[PDB]
Order: structure tokens, then sequence, then C-alpha cells
């Protein structure tokens, strides 16, 4: 009654029978911008239906010795039906999300998943090693689309800051033993009303496993992690030709 | 004292200056109204006479 839940939202349901509840992100749902909030005084579209809906963009293998991804919102979905084409015509973009990551295995397998959200996820170099190089992240590994990125040093999340403190994010964690999947809403955060889809990813999200995957030789090796996330209350405006970049 | 008629309907002497526009407060940017799509003949914002 707390481990069973539906999820429906445009045409799309999912269903998931081990559930840990729901987290709403700083305590708050995603609205639209309000009036006085606002500043761009063109009426905006808000689409609705067709690009607040769910979209599983990519699965990852776990294994034994994974180090964790990330993905950067909206940054995912600017290519991705309506909503990516709305992203791509439109100047102005916000939005809130809800992201429902799953991962199922069996009784007598092991392992837990943190699965977090950490606005304006800024990456860092390894500064050439010796610290003496000011080099910087390219834009495959800032803005790496659909298929994620790997985390290169976890602990530190690749930005010199600990892992060990992300749970101060909004989070929910996938202990197989437990539940087999984590569901968590985000509202718009920024320091503007509106912004760029393709310029400002608003947020990152972060799948590390914590306490390492195992199970004996002989139970299914494979497991799977899939990412679904579903784009709320969206709007557009300042409307122009499409641009991917 | 006066008595011819154009001496008596005269303006000459009007010390007010009579002004065609007056200030009013303005102490923000003016708002935005929501407006929807005209189809119309007879109005014409867009066209004018510098």
């Amino acid at each position: 009654s707390d481990r069973v839940a539906q999820l429906t939202i445009g045409n799309s349901t999912i269903t998931t029978q081990e559930a840990a509840n729901i987290i709403v992100g700083y305590g708050e749902w995603p609205s639209y911008c309000s009036d006085s909030d606002a500043t761009a005084v063109d009426k905006p579209t808000r689409p609705d239906v067709s690009v607040n809906r769910f979209y599983t963009l990519d699965t990852k293998l776990w294994e034994k010795s994974s180090k964790g991804w990330y993905w950067k919102f909206p940054d995912v979905l600017t290519e991705t039906g309506v909503f990516g084409q709305n992203a791509q015509f439109h100047y102005l973009y916000r939005s809130g999300f809800c992201i429902h990551v799953q991962c199922n295995a069996s009784k007598f397998h092991q392992g837990a998943l943190l699965v977090a959200v950490l606005p304006e996820y800024v990456i860092g170099t390894v500064a050439g090693g010796t610290g003496t190089e000011d080099t910087h992240p390219p834009y495959k590994q800032t803005q790496p689309g659909a298929d994620g990125f790997e985390l290169q040093h976890p602990y530190v999340l690749d930005a010199g800051i600990p892992i060990s403190q992300l749970t101060v994010c909004p989070h929910q964690w996938i202990n197989l033993r437990t539940n087999n999947c984590a569901t968590i809403i985000v509202p718009y955060i920024n320091a503007l009303p509106f912004d760029s889809a393709l310029n400002h990813c608003n947020f990152g999200l972060l799948v590390v496993p914590i306490s390492p995957l195992d199970y004996d030789q002989g139970a299914t090796p494979v497991i799977p992690i899939t990412i679904t996330l579903a784009p709320m209350c969206s709007e557009f405006a300042g409307l122009r030709q499409a641009v991917t970049q | 004292g006066d008595r011819v008629a154009d001496v008596i309907e005269s303006s000459i002497g009007d010390s007010v200056s009579r002004a065609l526009t007056h200030a009013l407060p303005a102490p923000t940017g003016q708002n935005t109204q929501v407006s929807s799509h005209r189809l119309d003949t007879g109005k014409v914002p867009a066209l004018q006479a510098a």
C-alpha cells in the first residue's frame, strides 16, 4: 500500500509492486510560471499531453565493477518526441520532472544504488593529474545526451565534492532486497523563470552503486538499470526556427 | 472701460499657457496585458504615419 504504485501521465502508465514511496524534491510540486515571476511577454505554448508523458531513454548494465553514471536535464530529452521539437523551436523553456529509475533482480541478489538529483551539476576535470593543467570537460561530457556518461571518480562526483553528502539532495535508494525502483518528482529549479533547454542543464541525475552488486554463479548475471522520465507542466516561449544547439 | 466688441471678446493678455499633456505617476515599468488574435478590417495598429 506504499510498496505498490501506478504513475499515469499523458498516454503512458508505469506500475511497480516494490516501491519505496515517492520523493517530492524540496517539498514542492511542479507548477507553471506565475504572472508576477514571469518577464517575457509573449503568450507561452503549453502542449500538455503530447510532451508531459513518460519517455524511456536508456538502459545501463549494472556490474560488480560499475562506477556509476549521470544524465543531464533537460539535455536527455532535447532530441526526443514532441518535447524535443518544442525545445528546439523555442528559445525559452521550463518544466518539472517525474523521474522513475528501474532495476529488479531476485531475492538472492544484493546491492544498493543511490539515485539522486543534483541541481547545477557542474563537471570538473582532473587538471592533468598534477593539478597544474587547467583542462575543461568537453561538450560530450557536460551534456552526454540520452546515453548519459560514466563517472571517472565517483567518490568526488567528478567535481571535487563528497558523494557521501549527496543525500542532502532529493534522493532514494534502490536496495535490491527492498525495492526495484526509485521515483523522484522535481519542480523547476533555476534563478530565472524560464531558460534555454539547450544551453543550460538545470540538474543532473546520478545513479551510483554504493553497495556493489553481488550474486552466486548461476543466478541471472545481466541486471539492467532503466531510466524513464516525464516532463511536468512544460511551457515554451520565444518561437523561431528549430536549433539543435 | 471697454466697449467695442472686438476688445471685449479679445484673448490678448491670456497668461495661462494651455498644456496638451500632463504627467502621470510611473514608479514601475508598464505591465503587459493578455491579448489574443484579432482578424479585423478597419482596425490597424501596426500602420503609422511618421
